């Protein structure tokens, strides 16, 4: 990768290094998206009732 | 740390047929748009009490902005078995900050020869094929004016293997065989 | 120069003060002592008043000495004077009348992108420290990257000539520079509090009709965040409360405050 | 790169080297500070002029080689491997290695690290570094570091460092922190007594 090369001379912390190499999954991301959608819908309905 | 051995096969293509080779490499290699890199390399040698001078090769990418200089050490050839049909050298690859030229000169390494390489880079699995036209650099310091070292372009197949197991050379020989009618890539000893 | 004009105006008053103070010393002496209900009181009152009058003459004389060191045609001058007078009068009147507005209701968008570009360029012309980079990655809705020194990198999200969302980031942090990182966080709590305060300023600076003074005031309030990490809270005098630099600047008063010190 | 300051705090009285860190770290914990992992800074030396190579654990892959007043190269870890390969050619020096190992405490955007430069096998001294990640600008963030230090360090608070040097709009660098560490290390190696 390019930023993993840039990590050497342009010195990176722990957080940028771990952010470049993140171990996530399709399921995790999809669940997060679904949760956000549900929350949005909920807030919308609540304000509508209000 | 384990050491990184570089397996290298080197061959030449005359300019007239460069187009045919470029099209051919694109087909066999992974489907990635060609990199079209341009780079400047200066080799530094250490004249210490031991007769052999340590050689460290420093590379700066002029074309790619905001990319670090790369410093590499290349070991003596370890080729032994005829069957391997590859050149084996120990290699250490280290990304370095821009202030690389000054650190090396203060340490005592002396700049010797500088070249500018322009060409296309394509990759298949671990294997990397670089096709480039070396250009001599004249005037003590600058990249504005370059003259061609040769009409032909060197083609080098290089693999930075972890040095675990082998048969890395066999895969390389098979790939080299396909380009062999278009260009004879063979292991050419650096000596003469 | 203007500083010379003020010194002359101050001096003219000082000459008037010296003459009035000298007349006061003699005029009060002529009236002489008053009964005052007590022998001690009358003597004290006369001495106190005379001494105050004598001191005022000395103070006024000293100021004049110190102020010395510091420093078809008539119709044209009349027009100049009337222009200055109307400017000052109309400014004061507009201020006093738009401060208190009796409008209670409205009942009794489309905008050219080049106009928004011109407004942003005009705002970028002033405040030389700030640098605003215009870009439209997604639709006519503009996204502004505003660099404030080595301090801040604000991400304003225009939907129109209107401010919708702001996410400030650190200078060393990466805005990813490309397709713009609109949705992210600064990873530092101070810049997150600054994002909260910027959204608060957006909700505060909301002019109904004119869409330019709102952006002007938002940029002016952002420019106040150039003395960050370099100002003391104006309530507690401290630089750090719970490891935070002062994060709030009062609207109408570009002063520093930790948000816990409301202010 | 966030403005940082490192100073040495004397143990004082008859307090043992370790006893003083234990107390200073507890004082830091008494700031509401929360531990955020561990930090190791190991440095080796060469009598060539003089070379220094240091590597803070905060930086996972970088190795810093500093040539005194001369430039610092921030390079990948393979740099240490190149150094070892050259070793026969290179100078080595005699057990001048110096390491500071201590806990990292985070207090609302300030990371404070107190460690004992243990020389070789025997501890001697104490290094305190306070870093501010939000403060990209340096040389005038001194007011901040000073106020925070007077809060916890109290006596023996440093009156800046020279790595800030000439007043400039130049951004603080990981190289600057390494130069502070090198001066501090030269002082422990030679303070003696
Ligand atoms: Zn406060």
């Amino acid at each position: 990768h390019k930023r993993m090369r840039l990590s050497g001379p342009q010195a990176f912390d722990k957080n940028e290094i771990n952010s470049l190499q993140s171990s996530e999954g399709l399921l995790e991301k999809i669940i997060k998206q679904a949760k956000h959608i549900f929350l949005r819908s909920r807030a919308a309905a609540t304000i509508d009732s209000l | 740390t384990i050491n990184m051995m570089e397996y290298l096969l080197q061959g030449s293509v005359l300019d007239h047929s460069l187009e045919s080779l470029i099209h051919r490499l694109r087909g066999l290699c992974d489907n990635m748009e060609p990199e079209t890199f341009l780079d400047h390399e200066m080799v530094f040698l250490l004249k210490g009490q031991q007769a052999s001078p340590f050689v460290l090769r420093a590379r700066r990418s002029m074309d790619r902005a905001g990319a670090p200089w790369h410093l590499r050490y290349l070991g003596q050839p370890e080729m032994g078995d005829k069957n391997r049909h590859a050149l084996v050298r120990n290699c250490v690859d280290i990304a370095t900050s821009e202030n690389l030229t000054d650190f090396l000169m203060e340490m005592g390494f002396r700049m010797d020869h500088e070249f500018v390489a322009k060409g296309h880079l394509f990759r298949k699995g671990i294997m990397k094929i670089m096709v480039y036209k070396i250009f001599r650099i004249l005037v003590p310091g600058n990249t504005d004016s370059t003259e061609a070292l040769s009409l032909s372009y060197l083609v080098e197949l290089s693999v930075v293997a972890p040095a675990g197991q082998d048969m890395v050379s066999d895969d390389m020989k098979n790939f080299a065989e396909q380009l062999k009618p278009l260009v004879h890539l063979e292991k050419i000893d650096p000596k003469r | 120069v203007s500083v010379n004009l003020e010194a002359f105006s101050q001096a003219i008053s000082a000459i008037q003060a010296l003459r009035s103070s000298v007349s006061r010393v003699f005029d009060c002496l002529k009236d002489g002592m008053r009964n005052k209900e007590t022998l001690e009181g009358r003597e004290k009152a006369f001495i106190a008043h005379f001494q105050d009058n004598l001191h005022s003459v000395n103070r006024d004389l000293n100021e004049l000495e110190r102020l010395s060191n510091l420093v078809l045609y008539s119709q044209l001058l009349q027009a100049y004077k009337w222009s200055n007078k109307l400017q000052y009068h109309a400014g004061l009147a507009s201020g006093l009348l738009n401060q208190q507005s009796l409008k209670r209701s409205a009942n009794q968008l489309v905008l050219p992108p080049q106009y928004v570009d011109d407004v942003i360029s005009r705002i970028d012309r002033m405040f030389p420290e700030m640098s605003i980079h215009l870009s439209r990655p997604n639709g006519t809705s503009a996204m502004l990257l505003v660099t404030l020194g080595k301090v801040l990198k604000v991400i304003v999200v225009m939907r129109s000539l209107f401010i919708d969302r702001t996410i400030v980031k650190g200078y060393n942090e990466n805005v990813y520079t490309e397709d713009l990182d609109i949705w992210s966080k600064s990873n530092y709590q101070v810049f997150q509090k600054v994002t909260d305060h910027a959204t608060t300023a957006l909700l505060h600076y909301q002019l109904p009709q004119m869409p330019d003074v709102v952006v002007r005031s938002f940029m002016t309030w952002l420019r106040s965040y150039i003395k960050l990490f370099q100002a003391p809270c104006q309530r507690c005098g401290k630089f750090l409360q719970d490891g935070l630099p002062p994060t709030w600047r009062d609207f109408r008063t570009l002063e520093a405050f930790h948000d816990t010190c409301r202010q | 790169m966030g403005v940082t300051c490192v100073s040495q705090m004397p143990v004082a009285e008859g307090k043992s080297v370790q006893q003083t860190v234990e107390l200073l770290t507890r004082k830091l914990e008494m700031l509401g500070a929360e531990k955020q992992g561990t930090f190791c800074v190991d440095c080796e030396t060469y009598h060539t002029k003089l070379m220094y190579v240091m590597h803070n654990s905060e930086y996972p892959l970088s190795c810093f080689a500093l040539f005194e007043n001369g430039p610092c190269l921030i390079a990948d870890t393979n740099f240490d491997v190149l150094m070892v390969k050259l070793k026969g050619f290179f100078q080595s020096a005699k057990a001048s290695k110096i390491e500071t190992r201590g806990t990292r405490y985070q207090y609302c955007d300030f990371l404070v690290k107190v460690g004992t430069v243990t020389m070789g096998p025997s501890a001697r001294g104490i290094s305190v570094e306070v870093e501010y990640g939000p403060c990209v600008v340096a040389s005038d963030c001194w007011s901040l570091l000073l106020e925070f230090l007077q809060s916890f360090l109290g006596s023996h608070t440093p009156g800046a460092p020279a790595v800030f040097g000439n007043r400039h709009d130049a951004v603080y660098g990981p190289a600057d922190t390494m130069v502070q560490y090198m001066e501090l290390f030269n002082k422990i190696r030679k303070q003696q007594q």
